[PDB]
């Protein structure tokens, strides 16, 4: 389930972080990155509560 | 005004832990704090110079400097790109009573020196200086330490200054460089050279500025009291890892600081024959608003650098990508619709939009990734009596959807009772025209508008970028740029054959896993760069500095 | 592994990769940073 | 900034890292401005992340910018009967500038592939070009000064 | 220097700008305060701590 949940975006425009870098120059990626960083360390956090 | 005035091989040796500088403007108090920036790697290559043998030698990314003296031999530096009178370059010197730095125009002499004899002579360093857009006054026993950077436009310049008494060669020990100067100069700097002030001995080190990682200590004065690098060998990633200057025994499962991606590759499809901006951007006739006109560009070099000296867009807005990303990208479909409106209605043509033309001539989708360009035509598009050959349409039964066409010339119903022809008293024809005439007011002279649809899909490209392709390397940690698909890993062979037009192939975890090259059409994979399972087996840190690797 | 008859028939009912293989699903998970300790 | 209701009328006024509304709060430790004059329809490539002719060889500014960037029309003081001859441009760069860089050389661009050497023949071009604004032009190509 | 913070990165000192004399911040708030009661019920009488 942990590897399964790389799949997701969270509110991004895409899931895939190179597709956002190529795309995007930093002031508007920081808005996606920081959405799908918050939405990664969710998934750690419940794994370890677990 | 000046002259010209053997050599050997030049030493080396290590800057053991010296040339730590402080990274930012901010302020902090008794904290351990973990920064990316460019510094200098400890035990590093240092080279050695010295007689004067003085060279002129590159600065890259920033420049370590380190003279021991005992008769201020040393005076200043120059900086530049050519040092040859066509270029601006900078010059800082200490002529023993005041600082002079001037950023200007010199046509600097082969071997510039200053001299000493035994009042003064000898100001032979260049020969005249035009423009000077920058000027600054201000009126072994030593070892002077620098650091040269330049970003965004500012030459910043840290220092330390310390009495040593071991003479032939560069001490080790600790050394923390304190802010001297911040000039807002704004050039480009390549080279640099010493000059040396004559007598008619003293040495120098200079080492280079890498990107890295280090672990600051910052004491209770926000000096910086102990650092550690962190790729240089275990101790110091488990050190980082933890982020403290200790460690007590145990396994210390770590992470990867110890490997940085180098080249950077770029690999496009071989396309030569530019786009036609110009039979869809001049056009003696464009195409009325309600009939607009759509049309496909493929097998292109997208440059948009030829149209700057033709036309100036009043508007260029570019909504799924970035402009400044649009020279790295190939994109596979490429369609352009295009047609004549009046000034006011150039708000109109966005996603969202609501008005005359966004709901009965021309719509866009909510989810358009694409380009919008617009330019005043009143030139072209004006005449004596009016230009009535453009038309719209005012009254339509309900609203268009996105990329809808209607032509339709019927006779609208406003009223109750049927029309069939006959236009009386609520039965309007639909179709108006625009008169152009060549006194109008800003707000009603023609605009010709132009709107550009791009995808990007697991296909071959169609139309790219001008961005020159370069050579492969494999079996290494590179950046690579693949049809305007970025990335880092290591790229080898592989045998996962894909089917005739697929690009790439992804993994599970939704990751690039396989991409293929475009010029030749062989596969490769890709592979992380990181190994993540090694383990430090360390007695205590206050015992003894060894350790094993699992 | 000098274990007993009775043992021998325990492990094997219970159905529990060098880096040279890697280069399925374990693998998937070694690259995004899942390891498991022995 | 109240001493100059009376006196110009700002076309563009866009602060970037603050408020419009809090600068009368604020005290700043350093303040620079830069000053110069380009065409109406160039005043939107002075921001962070556009592209274009001014923002590639002339002036660009960093994504991380903290600032205020102010423009107004002047028709009616560098406009003359024969043309204003006295602003140039560059129009030729190899490559693109980097944030808050000048560039005052002026060496005969080679677009071509044989060498220039001077002599701007049929490949080479010489880089700078002048803007001429005469007091009938459309407003999409007058003088506009500009302040940052 | 101007001002200080403290380890929770929160001003903690500042500097008088007029007459150069240092001063220091501490919260409004007190947050220690705990009220025994007996059922509000009862009565509407409680103790402080
Ligand atoms: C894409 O181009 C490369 C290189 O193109 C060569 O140089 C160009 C300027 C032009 O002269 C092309 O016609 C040349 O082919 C091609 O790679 C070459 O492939 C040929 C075999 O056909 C081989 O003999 C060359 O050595 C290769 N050159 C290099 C540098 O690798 C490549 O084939 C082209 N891709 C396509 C569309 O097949
Ligand atoms: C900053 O100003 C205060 C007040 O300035 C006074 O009033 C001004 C209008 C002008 O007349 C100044 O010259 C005055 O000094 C200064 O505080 C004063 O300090 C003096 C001693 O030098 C003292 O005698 C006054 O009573 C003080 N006044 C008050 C109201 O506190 C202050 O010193 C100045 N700060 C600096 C830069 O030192
Ligand atoms: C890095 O350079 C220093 C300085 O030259 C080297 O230190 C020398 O070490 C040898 C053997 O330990 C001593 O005999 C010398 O006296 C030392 N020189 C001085 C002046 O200290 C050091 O060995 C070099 N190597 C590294 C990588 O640490
Ligand atoms: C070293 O520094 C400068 C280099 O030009 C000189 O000092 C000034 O030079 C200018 C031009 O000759 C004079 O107008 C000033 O009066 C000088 N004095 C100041 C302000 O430093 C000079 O060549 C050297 N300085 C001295 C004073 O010897
Ligand atoms: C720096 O000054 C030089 C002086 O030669 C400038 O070159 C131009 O030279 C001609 C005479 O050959 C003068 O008519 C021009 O007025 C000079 N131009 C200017 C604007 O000064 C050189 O161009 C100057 N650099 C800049 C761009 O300011
Ligand atoms: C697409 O065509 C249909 C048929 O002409 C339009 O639908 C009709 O709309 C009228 C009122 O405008 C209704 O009285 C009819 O009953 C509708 N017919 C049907 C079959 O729904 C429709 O408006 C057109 N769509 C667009 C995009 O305008
Ligand atoms: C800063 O200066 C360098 C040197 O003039 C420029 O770098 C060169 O770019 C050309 C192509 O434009 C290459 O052929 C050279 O090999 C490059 N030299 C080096 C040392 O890299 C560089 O373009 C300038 N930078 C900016 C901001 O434009
Ligand atoms: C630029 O184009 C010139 C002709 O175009 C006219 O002048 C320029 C400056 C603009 O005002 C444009 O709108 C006009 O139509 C050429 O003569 C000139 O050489 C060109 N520059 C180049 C390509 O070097
Ligand atoms: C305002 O300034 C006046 C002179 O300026 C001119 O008139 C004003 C209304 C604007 O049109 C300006 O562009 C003109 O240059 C003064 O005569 C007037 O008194 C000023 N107002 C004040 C300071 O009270
Ligand atoms: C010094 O050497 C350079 C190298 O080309 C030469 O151009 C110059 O004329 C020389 N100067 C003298 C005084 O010999
Ligand atoms: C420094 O350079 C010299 C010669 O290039 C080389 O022999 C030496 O090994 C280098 N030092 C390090 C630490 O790589
Ligand atoms: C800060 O510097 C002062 C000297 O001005 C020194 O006395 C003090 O000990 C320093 N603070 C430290 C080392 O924490
Ligand atoms: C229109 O563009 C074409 C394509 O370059 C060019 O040949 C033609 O001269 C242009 N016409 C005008 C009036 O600029
Ligand atoms: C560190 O080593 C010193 C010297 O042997 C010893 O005096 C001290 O107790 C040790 N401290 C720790 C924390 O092991
Ligand atoms: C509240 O007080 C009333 C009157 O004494 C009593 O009848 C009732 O039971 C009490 N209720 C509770 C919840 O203590």
């Amino acid at each position: 389930t942990l590897v399964k949940q790389l799949s997701s975006n969270f509110g991004a425009i895409s899931s895939v972080l190179n597709d956002i870098l190529s795309r995007l120059d930093p002031p508007e990626a920081e808005v996606q990155i920081d959405r799908l960083i918050t939405g990664r360390l969710q998934s750690l956090q419940t794994y370890v509560t677990q | 005004q000046c002259v010209n005035l053997t050599q050997l091989p030049p030493a080396y040796t290590n800057s053991s832990t010296r040339g730590v500088y402080y990274p930012d403007k901010v302020f902090r108090s008794s904290v351990l704090h973990l920064t990316q920036d460019l510094f200098l790697p400890f035990f590093s290559n240092v080279t050695w110079f010295h007689r004067f043998d003085n060279p002129v030698l590159p600065f890259n990314d920033g420049v370590y400097f380190a003279s021991t003296e005992k008769s201020n031999i040393i005076r200043g530096w120059i900086f530049g790109t050519t040092l040859d009178s066509k270029t601006q370059s900078l010059l800082i010197v200490n002529n023993a009573t005041n600082v002079v730095i001037k950023v200007c125009e010199f046509q600097f002499c082969n071997d510039p020196f200053l001299g000493v004899y035994w009042m003064e002579s000898e100001f032979r360093v260049y020969s005249s200086a035009n423009n000077c857009t920058f000027e600054y006054v201000s009126q072994f026993k030593n070892l002077r330490e620098f650091v040269f950077k330049n970003i965004d436009g500012y030459f910043k310049i840290y220092s330390k200054h310390t009495p040593i008494n071991l003479v032939r060669d560069l001490p080790p020990g600790f050394s923390a460089l304190e802010p001297l100067v911040d000039l807002p100069i704004g050039i480009n700097i390549t080279r640099f050279q010493t000059l040396l002030a004559l007598h008619r001995a003293a040495a120098y080190y200079v080492g280079y500025l890498q990107p890295r990682t280090f672990l600051l200590k910052y004491n209770e004065n926000g000096t910086i009291t102990d650092a550690v690098d962190c790729a240089l060998d275990p101790l110091s990633e488990t050190k980082c890892t933890l982020k403290s200057f200790t460690v007590e025994k145990g396994i210390y499962q770590t992470s990867n600081f110890r490997v940085q991606p180098t080249d950077s590759i770029v690999r496009f499809p071989n396309i030569t024959n530019l786009c036609p901006f110009g039979e869809v951007f001049n056009a003696t006739t464009f195409a009325s608003v309600y009939a607009w006109n759509r049309k496909r560009i493929s097998n292109c070099v997208a440059d948009y650098s030829v149209l700057y000296n033709s036309t100036s867009f009043s508007t260029f807005k570019c909504y799924g990508v970035s402009p400044t990303k649009l020279n790295d990208l190939c994109f596979t479909n490429v369609y352009a619709d295009s047609f004549v409106i009046t000034g006011d209605e150039v708000r109109q043509i966005a996603p969202g939009q609501t008005g005359k033309i966004a709901d009965y001539n021309y719509k866009l989708p909510d989810d358009f990734t694409g380009c919008v360009i617009a330019w005043n035509s009143k030139h072209i598009d004006a005449k004596e009596g009016g230009n009535f050959n453009y038309l719209y349409r005012l009254f339509r039964k309900a609203n268009l959807k996105p990329f809808e066409r209607d032509i339709s010339t019927e006779i609208y119903q406003a009223g109750s009772k049927p029309c069939n022809g006959q236009t009386g008293l609520n039965c309007y024809y639909p179709l108006y025209r625009y008169g152009f005439y060549p006194t109008d007011g800003v707000g009603h002279q023609p605009y010709r508008v132009v709107v550009l649809s791009f995808e990007l899909l697991n296909a071959p490209a169609t139309v790219c970028g001008p961005k020159k392709s370069t050579n492969l390397v494999k079996n290494k940690c590179v950046n690579f740029n693949f049809n305007g698909l970025t990335g880092t890993g290591v790229l080898t062979e592989s045998n996962k054959k894909f089917l005739p037009f697929q690009q790439f192939g992804r993994d599970i975890a939704d990751t690039t896993d396989a991409v293929r090259d475009p010029q030749t059409l062989e596969i490769l994979d890709i592979t992380p760069c990181s190994f993540g399972g090694v383990s430090v087996i360390t007695p205590g840190t206050n015992t003894s500095n060894q350790v094993a690797v699992l | 592994s000098k274990r007993s008859f009775i043992e021998d028939l325990l492990f094997n009912k219970v159905t529990l990769k060098q880096y040279g293989d890697c280069l399925d699903l374990i693998c998937a998970q070694k690259f995004n940073g899942l390891t498991v300790l022995p």
